[PDB]
């Protein structure tokens, strides 16, 4: 009863700038924390960026200053503006929908591939 | 103003003052520790609360 469809992403060369977007439906949005997790080829899910319902951004140290996360209430979409990408940022990027209410359920997206070469 | 609130699930907090704090209403912490038997979620609630909006703060307290 909660849909997370991610778009964007692809193959870019170092120094590029890609944009990921994730759209939620089936529940509330304005009163929800959304974010992005990424899993490298051989690693495990890793925190990238968070944005709360109050609009408060948390970033991982490696991506801080480069990546920028924003949300669009009324469009039910969260945007991750990646800048100055690097080969290490190659990973599958998953969307996050952090809703409390019942007692904290966490929902993920299917994933979007991002590959940085050169 | 300020009126003590009893939510459906039988939690108590002082509206709105208990929602205008860095910490969530102590009733919600206890509920998550003892009733839900999940202390890590209670400590995970403490981390989200400061960054939450007022509407989410109210919504959470009403339905937890």
């Amino acid at each position: 009863k909660v849909q997370l469809q991610e778009s964007g992403g692809g193959l870019v060369q170092a120094g590029g700038s890609l944009r990921l977007s994730c759209a939620a439906s089936g529940g509330t949005f304005s009163i929800n924390t959304l974010g992005w997790y990424r899993r490298a080829p051989g690693k495990e899910r890793e925190f990238v960026a968070r944005i709360s319902s109050g609009g408060i951004t948390r970033y991982a140290d490696s991506v801080k200053g480069r990546f920028t996360i924003s949300r669009d209430n009324g469009k039910n979409t969260v945007y991750l503006d990646m800048n100055s990408l690097k080969p290490e940022d190659t990973a599958v990027y998953y969307c996050m929908y952090r809703n409390w209410g019942g007692g904290l359920d966490v929902y993920w997206g299917q994933g979007t591939q991002v590959t940085v070469s050169s | 103003w300020p009126q003590r609130v009893v939510t459906k699930k039988g939690r108590t907090f002082l509206y709105p003052n208990d929602l205008l704090q860095t910490n969530p209403p102590e009733s919600l912490i206890t509920a998550l520790v003892e009733e839900y038997q999940n202390p890590v979620s209670a400590k995970e609630l403490q981390a989200d609360w400061p960054d939450m909006s007022f509407d989410e703060r109210r919504h959470v307290a009403m339905n937890l």
